[PDB]
């Protein structure tokens, strides 16, 4: 946690489906955005951390 | 896993976005199609509906 | 001279260009703009904002 890592993520398609059928992720809320509106907009700048 | 529920390491990742205000890369699974001129239509331009 | 009707013509002018330039005020929602809200939102949250 305290030398989490940052990763970016461009140049992708967006198939956030196969990630919110996945069974291992039993939490799935987002805030600024609906978490069923993902695969409707296109993004940039998007990164992840771990 | 002697330890109770609430204290098992949880695996967590956030993701990060701008909204529209950038030349947009990541885009979703839908299919483009050719423009069209001097007609009332309505345009899904990078998602500004 | 007469700029009594001037004055007339300027204020409804100020007056009715004052709402053009309104709609870009957010009144404390995520943006001014409907078709962003109703694309980033599930049905509840959209209706509050």
């Amino acid at each position: 946690v305290y030398a989490w890592n940052r990763k970016r993520i461009s140049n992708c398609v967006a198939d956030y489906s196969v990630l919110y059928n996945l069974a291992p992720f039993f939490t799935f809320k987002c805030y600024g955005v609906s978490p069923t509106k993902l695969n409707d907009l296109c993004f940039t700048n998007v990164y992840a951390d771990s | 896993p002697t330890y109770g529920v609430g204290h098992q390491p949880y695996r967590v990742v956030v993701l990060s976005f701008e909204l529209l205000h950038a030349p947009a890369t990541v885009c979703g699974p839908k299919k483009s199609t050719n423009l069209v001129k001097n007609k009332c239509v309505n345009f899904n331009f990078n998602g500004l509906k | 001279a007469l700029g009594k009707l001037q004055d007339v013509v300027n204020h409804n002018a100020q007056a009715l260009n004052t709402l053009v330039k309104q709609l870009s005020s957010k009144f404390g929602a995520i943006s001014s703009v409907l078709n962003d809200i109703f694309s980033r939102l599930d049905p509840p949250e959209a209706e509050v904002q």
